[PDB]
């Protein structure tokens, strides 16, 4: 029981899932080709989560992949893993968005997403007991940010009750990949409000220090990047798949993480990150998992924590560990730390230990923390909005696709009606 | 000036004739995107019939009452429905009824 | 005993019968001379239904070969499995249809029936205890509408209480591949309505989406198109050939299927349908061959079922199953999609369990649906016919034969009799 169906939408969305599902067959063992390859029986015991049993003991993905135009896709079944996909699953256009919202959601976005919910509903309809659903997007372009917002509206009226969170890319403050993302995370932030359960806001500036001051690498391709992504999403439902000590899934940190229901945007963090060649000066035991995990240096989205204050923050801990080294040390940073915590939340720390490790280490943790330092995250885009919609520039782009000045009105003040909360709870007595 | 004159999108939706089971893609009906009338005519081709509707395609756009055959695109307004057919006979059911 | 005698009629009802007698000799396995190199005893207990034996052990099939002009009949004995029919039933004509109607049925169809009832009569005198007929032909070229339809009329009054079943190729909506298709179907369907008990309507153009959507077939030419009818023609008889759990034959889906004598047109459904490169990423149970089976886009008829209402509903599983994984899955069809089934008739679903598949696969199915979907595909056919018919155009070919007007008429009239009746039943209480 307790499945997973996995969407992926536009280019970014597919490149971070092909390098997800490669992470996950080999945790459980799973060959290019299908197969089975394991030692252990408990790699099977929890497969049906992210895998249907085909005949002939193969097991399949259950992923739902979305595109609008081919030139994605075709790498995504050409490269390593990209055979194990069922075909059915690709679903694609021919028109392209254009790096366009407007194009993503309102006009190519509707003559796609009937044939997307034809295979949602099939694989929705073939599993037990339905766990909630996730997806990876990116609020930059226009497949992940129009697609990808749309796919939510039509399931969220479908399945009122499962959860929902999207593991999305939030353009970085200081280089622009695209001329337009400002309107393009404007224009998505404003569904995803109002439509998800918890999402997880990842910014490329910080994942580029992460791989300069923390592992050193030299050069840092795209395959070095998506892979401590993968790590961070394998790492949450890591104690639904396996035994544990204290176990948790996608509905205790649902509740134990979320006190409002618009405060639902978290920053992720993953540790141990070793050097290559420092990997041997340095103990590996709580205390220093602990310490690695809470500093600036580690987050995955461009800001400082400092700035803010923690409302709710989860750990996940993997592999054997003693539950009074993990139960100390995260009351010894509550303590000695006590302002960057919030005063109306007591014990606000949440703890989750599973028993098998990832493939490679001893023992590894998983941050997900909410803060008050994501103000910082929406306040760049609300100003690069309104510095560029003051000009109306870049706008006969999207009035031509059957759009009005009053989207843009509801969108920017219902951010700025989240940036007065972020304030006003950080604030309180 | 620079605000240049607002090309926007009339927001029509395109019943199929004799199908009751349909309810009509919302397009972007600008003067940008078709210069003529005829223009017109040739995205309603693939995009309304697929496997069942339509054997002689797209000819003859009537109104949603319908008794006025369409002419040029300055006959069209905002935000009505129309129902799109293909012959001189005009099938008379509830197009406009649950949208 | 309960043995089936074959006819065949036209171009079209010899290139699907000399297609369905190579299935029928692999599931039995008899070589193209006309021996038989079987393995187990079971594909010689019933095999007198399609076979006699004849002397020297070699079985020659019970089929009677019709046709207008002697141009697919020598396709038909030189082609492969046809040295195994007997060279008396080949009866053919030397004038030729000229795809006509009133050639078939009047002029041309009184010169030859005569001689095709001296077989008929010889075949069914030969036979233990006659179960009933079947017959293969299409509605719109002239001897499979003309001379196909004067055979039963002339049946029908010889044998009143043998079941006759039709496999009938309706004409395609869109496109036309005779231009007076409309008068050959509606000069027909005023035949098949007194004359036969059930009928099976067959498009075309259903078949070449299936062929493109679900097998995913580059080139398809007749010999893959007629495959999937021969499955199905073979699939409705299967529990009369081989014993099973809970057996049915022609006669049984007679009474179930068909509540009042004038509404006997059915449309026919396979199952399993695997493409070429995905019949790896699929379990072959039973709640995949239900789901297959009753969605519009494995249907043989151009018409989606979801416009009207079942009233009744046959599905005839073959290969090891369990009873209680087929009483379930029938049944949840029926809840959740309680609407478009019919009211005034409750558990209208029958089931027929075999138990040896098809030569190949591990299990199968096959759906033998009754709809109101159906009065979209006659409604096509009258207008077609007044557009036609109130010009008075292609009327000198069919007048010049000894023909009248009260002819059309009448035939037109009985078909808007058939529209008033599927249209009535649809909206009971
Ligand atoms: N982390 C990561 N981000 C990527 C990758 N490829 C593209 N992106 C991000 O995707 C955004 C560009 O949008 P794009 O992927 O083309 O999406 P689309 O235009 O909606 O199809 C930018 O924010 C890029 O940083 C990748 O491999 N990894
Ligand atoms: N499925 C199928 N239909 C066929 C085939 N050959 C002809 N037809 C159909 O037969 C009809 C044409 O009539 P025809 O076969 O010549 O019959 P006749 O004129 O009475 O001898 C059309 O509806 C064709 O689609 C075949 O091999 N397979």
């Amino acid at each position: 029981m307790r499945e997973i169906v996995h969407i992926q939408a536009g280019q970014c969305g597919n490149q971070i899932g092909a390098k997800f599902w490669e992470v996950i067959s080999d945790e459980h063992g799973i060959d290019p080709t299908g197969s089975y390859h394991g030692d252990s029986d408990l790699q099977l015991e929890r497969i049906n989560v992210y895998y249907n049993e085909a005949a002939g003991n193969k097991y399949v993905p259950r992923a739902i992949l979305v595109d609008l135009e081919p030139g994605t896709m075709d790498s995504v079944r050409s490269g390593p893993f990209g055979q194990i996909f069922r075909p059915d699953n690709f679903v694609f256009g021919q028109s392209g968005a254009g790096n366009n919202w407007a194009k993503g959601h309102y006009t190519e976005g509707a003559e796609l997403v009937d044939s997307v919910l034809d295979v949602v509903r099939k694989e929705s309809e073939s599993c037990d007991c339905l766990q909630g659903f996730q997806l990876t997007h990116s609020l930059g372009g226009g497949t992940g940010s129009g697609m990808g917002t749309l796919l939510i509206s039509k399931i969220r009226e479908e399945y009122p009750d499962r959860i929902m969170n999207t593991f999305s890319v939030v353009p970085s403050p200081k280089v622009s990949d695209t001329v337009v993302e400002p309107y393009n995370a404007t224009l998505s932030v404003h569904q995803l409000v109002e439509n998800t359960d918890e999402t997880y806001c990842i910014d490329n500036e910080a994942l580029y220090d992460i791989c300069f001051r923390t592992l050193k690498l030299t050069t840092p391709t795209y395959g070095d990047l998506n892979h401590l992504v993968s790590a961070t999403m394998s790492g949450v439902t890591t104690c639904l798949r396996f035994p544990g000590q204290l176990n948790a899934d996608l509905r205790k940190l649902a509740v134990n993480m979320v006190p409002f229901p618009r405060l639902h945007f978290f920053m992720p963090g993953f540790a141990p990150l070793t050097s290559r060649g420092s990997q041997q000066y340095r103990a590996l035991t709580v205390p220093e998992l602990t310490q690695q995990m809470f500093d600036a240096k580690n987050m995955m989205a461009a800001c400082d924590p400092r700035h803010g204050r923690y409302l709710t923050v989860a750990a996940v801990f993997r592999g054997r560990m003693s539950m009074k080294e993990v139960d100390e040390q995260m009351l010894n940073v509550q303590n000695k730390n006590s302002s960057y915590f919030v005063e109306w939340i007591p014990n606000n720390v949440k703890t989750a230990v599973c028993d098998i490790p990832p493939r490679g280490l001893k023992m590894s943790a998983t941050f997900i923390g909410n803060s008050t330092a994501i103000q910082e995250l929406f306040k760049r885009i609300s100003e690069q909005f309104t510095a560029m919609f003051r000009r109306k520039a870049f706008l006969h782009w999207y009035t031509g696709e059957g759009m009005d000045e009053m989207e843009f009105t509801e969108a920017e003040s219902n951010m700025n009606d989240l940036v007065s909360e972020y304030q006003q709870y950080q604030d309180a007595t | 000036q620079a605000l240049s004159n607002e090309k926007k999108a009339k927001k029509v939706r395109f019943y199929r004739n004799g199908d009751r089971y349909f309810k009509g893609i919302v397009y972007a009906v600008s003067s940008d995107r078709f210069r003529s009338f005829d223009a017109l005519l040739a995205d309603l081709t693939r995009s309304l019939s697929d496997n069942i509707n339509l054997p002689q395609g797209v000819r003859y756009i009537y109104t949603i009452d319908g008794s006025r055959k369409i002419g040029s695109m300055d006959e069209l307004e905002e935000g009505e429905s129309y129902v799109c057919s293909s012959d001189n006979f005009f099938k008379k059911v509830e197009y406009t009824k649950n949208v």
